[PDB]
DNA sequence: TATGACCTGAAGTGACCT
DNA sequence: TAAGGTCACTTCAGGTCA
């Protein structure tokens, strides 16, 4: 759940 | 002197029967009989018709045609009778109104011309009617975020793993490196995917387990969508990040079984007879990430009523684009369908995979575990 | 070539001598005074490959202006002040569906105080629903033989087709059936759930699943007999099923039911032009479960715990 | 394997 | 009740005047 | 000549009715 929402947040 | 007439005739009779026709009727030439009963078979469908117990093998001439009404009915397609031929009941009261009340009979009255003695046009709002603004500002955007996150794949071509080429065929390295390199392309996949979504209009209006459960759940579909739209018809293979090509064998060589592989490869070439262009795929991607039976959503109803604007603009583009082909529409909705049954064997490989104790990137082990 | 001269350049038929610039005959004349007259845009269907001659010219009037245009007529030559200015039925009719499904179904409410049957106990609710699906397998091919075509078909076609739907088939139908009841459904043997029992059972997951995205959209929308029996025909033909002899054939039903159901939709709702999208976007939902209660019947058949009879085992094994 | 086969049969 | 010769009836075409 | 118009002529929809 951490790493896709860390990928929300802003551009990856 | 000579006829003032076009007249093209004499008697090329009937692609239904064989009787004699008296011209083209449905886009095809044809009797009173076959013009008549094709008419009343479309007009009223409900009619009661009897199956046909003498097998498909009926003959059809001037006379058995009354017998088997269906096998009349089929030859009358196989003539090429088209159903849009036939005039709608909302259709026809438009061709008897004018033609009645005022126009061509019994009344002609205006300001010029009169022997009176004793017996805007154009355009209300600027209309042209359907595909309104504001739908085709949502395609163009939907496409153009398309190709704005597309573009950002292009540059992480080489920061993945070599692909090997004359590499020993029992080699299990090679295979664990060549399913290393597909689960990096999927990784790239879905960066761009997210980013994708990130774009879509209405999607920043949810919540952050929503729109990661709505993510984790169509990712996959997504994905067989975009390869379906990389696939050539021709060479059977599928290119991806444009300079990358791969046949089914490269899957075959990456250790992913057949009922995975083949599947998805009828998958891609169903599409191809679809003949969609960006902006449907793009529809079709946002509608498929708005679907709100996916698992581990809490407000479905938004997501439902987000579904709602993208499903009708898909209507819109498609009758207008083609109307000649009405299936387009629903068939492109049936392989939402195709991607459900492509999802659930994808979960399957991703079980078979943790079966061999195979390890997968922690993304991808986020959102298919 | 001064010969030419005496011919036309569009048609290629016997011309007056010149008219809107080249030479061509009344009929290409008058056809380019009436069409710019008025300027019709036309649409030829075809598309742009006809070639226009004498005796064919009538046939394609687009083509024919725009070779009239290619041959240098001009628009501004032309006097008189102007310059530029339903269903698919009887191959797969909706009536003998809906016949089918009133002959399966016989339980219906009209305008007080009385129903059918709905009695009740919490056990067992995945025993009682195995025992209601073999039961109504049998009505699910007497359904399958009133459906239009399907009978036709080669037998072991009709085998695959019915063993690859039964599931989905079977599940529309109680979903239907229960469109009256929240929550949750009832049984064709009578019996009812209520998802307590369901989540008791450990099978709640899937359940509330049928009860929220079937049952639940099919009251709001308020799908009749006519729509439920094209869904569950579109569900009964699949060209995808594995071991077709012609899955072109089903396909083809297939759209015969899309056009079909289209048309239903474009008659009986005129109200909602996203009626047939809506009900076609039932479709994938219910696909997502009829393979997920597939797992658990897959499941609960090698615990060897529930009782399963011989024609679920037939259709499971 | 047997039930369907006779039942699509009559 | 379904059927097909037969009509109503517009939109169109072109030989021949104007 | 080269522009117009007229109106016998075609067409292919739906509707009638014995
Ligand atoms: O090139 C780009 O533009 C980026 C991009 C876009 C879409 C897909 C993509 O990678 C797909 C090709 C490799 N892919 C690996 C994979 C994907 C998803 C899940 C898994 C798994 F972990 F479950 F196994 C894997 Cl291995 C496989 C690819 C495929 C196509 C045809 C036959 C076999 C495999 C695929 C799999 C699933 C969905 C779509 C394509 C890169
Ligand atoms: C949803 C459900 C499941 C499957 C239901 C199926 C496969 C058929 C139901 C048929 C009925 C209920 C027919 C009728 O009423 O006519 C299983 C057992 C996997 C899990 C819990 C309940
Ligand atoms: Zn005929
Ligand atoms: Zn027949
Ligand atoms: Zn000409
Ligand atoms: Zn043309």
């Amino acid at each position: 759940h951490k790493i896709l929402h860390r990928l929300l947040q802003d551009s990856s | 002197k000579k006829g003032p007439a076009p007249k093209m005739l004499g008697h090329e009779l009937c692609r239904v029967c064989g009787d004699k026709a008296s011209g083209f009727h449905y886009n095809v030439l044809s009797c009173e009989g076959c013009k008549g009963f094709f008419r009343r078979s479309v007009v009223r469908g409900g009619a009661r018709r009897y199956a046909c117990r003498g097998g498909g093998t009926c003959q059809m001439d001037a006379f058995m045609r009354r017998k088997c009404q269906q096998c009349r009915l089929r030859k009358c397609k196989e003539a090429g009778m088209r159903e849009q031929c036939v005039l709608s009941e909302e259709q026809i009261r438009k061709k008897k109104i004018r033609k009645q009340q005022q126009q061509e009979s019994q009344s002609q009255s205006q300001s010029p011309v009169g022997p009176q003695g004793s017996s805007s046009q154009g355009s209300g709002e600027g209309e042209g009617v359907q595909l309104t603004a504001a739908q085709e500002l949502m395609i163009q955007q939907l496409v153009a975020a398309q190709l704005q996150c597309n573009k950002r794949s292009f540059s992480d071509q080489p920061k993945v793993t070599p692909w090997p080429l004359g590499a020993d065929p029992q080699s299990r390295d090679a295979r664990q490196q060549r399913f290393a390199h597909f689960t990096e392309l999927a990784i790239i996949s879905v960066q761009e995917i997210v980013d994708f979504a990130k774009q879509v209009p209405g999607f920043l209006q949810l919540g952050r387990e929503d729109q990661i459960a709505l993510l984790k759940a169509s990712t996959i579909e997504i994905m067989l969508l975009e390869t379906a739209r990389r696939y050539n018809h021709e060479t059977e293979c599928i290119t991806f990040l444009k300079d990358f090509t791969y046949s089914k064998d490269d899957f075959h060589r990456a250790g992913l079984q057949v009922e995975f592989i083949n599947p998805i490869f009828e998958f891609s070439r169903a599409m191809r007879r679809l003949g969609l262009d960006d902006a449907e795929y793009a529809l079709l991607i946002a509608i498929n990430i708005f679907s709100a039976d996916r698992p581990n959503v809490q407000e479905p109803g938004r997501v439902e009523a987000l579904q709602q604007p993208y499903v009708e603009a898909l209507l819109s583009y498609t009758r207008i684009k083609r109307p000649q082909d009405q299936l387009r529409f629903p068939r492109m909705l049936m392989k939402l369908v195709s991607l459900r049954t492509l999802s659930s064997v994808h979960s399957e490989q991703v079980f078979a995979l943790r079966l061999q104790d195979k390890k997968l990137p922690p993304l991808l082990s986020e959102i298919w575990d | 070539a001064s010969f030419t001269k005496h011919i036309c350049a569009i048609c290629g038929d016997r011309s007056s001598g010149k008219h809107y610039g080249v030479y061509s005959c009344e009929g290409c004349k008058g056809f380019f005074k009436r069409t710019v007259r008025k300027d019709l845009t036309y649409t030829c269907r075809d598309n742009k490959d006809c070639l226009i001659d004498k005796r064919q010219r009538n046939r394609c009037q687009y083509c024919r202006y725009q070779k009239c245009l290619a041959m240098g007529m001009k628009r501004e030559a032309v006097q008189e002040e102007r310059q530029r200015g339903s269903s698919a039925n009887e191959d797969m009719p909706v009536e003998r569906i809906l016949e089918a499904e009133l002959a399966v179904e016989p339980k219906t409410e009209t305008y007080e105080a009385n129903m059918g049957l709905n009695p009740s106990s919490p056990n067992d609710p995945v025993t009682n629903i195995c025992q209601a699906a073999d039961k109504q397998l049998f009505t699910l091919v007497e359904w399958a033989k009133r459906i239009p075509h399907f009978s036709e078909l080669p037998l072991d076609d009709q085998v695959i087709l019915l063993r690859a739907g039964w599931n989905e088939l079977l599940i529309a139908s109680f979903s239907h059936r229960s469109i009256a009841v929240k929550d949750g459904i009832l049984l064709a043997t009578g019996l009812h759930v209520h998802r307590n029992s369901a989540h008791s059972a450990g099978v709640g997951a899937i359940f509330d699943r049928v009860l929220t995205e079937l049952v639940s959209k099919m009251r709001d929308m308020q799908m009749d007999k006519t729509e439920l029996g094209c869904l569950r025909a579109i569900v009964l033909f699949n060209p995808d099923s594995k071991g077709l002899s012609n899955p072109a054939e089903v396909e083809a039903l297939r759209e015969k039911v899309y056009a079909s159901l289209e048309a239903y939709c474009k008659h009986k709702y005129p109200e909602q032009p996203g009626r047939f999208a809506k009900l076609l976007l039932r479709l994938p939902a219910l696909r997502s479960i009829g393979l997920k209660c597939l797992e658990h019947l897959f499941f609960f058949k090698l615990i060897g715990d529930t009782p399963i009879d011989t024609f679920l085992m037939e259709m499971l094994e």
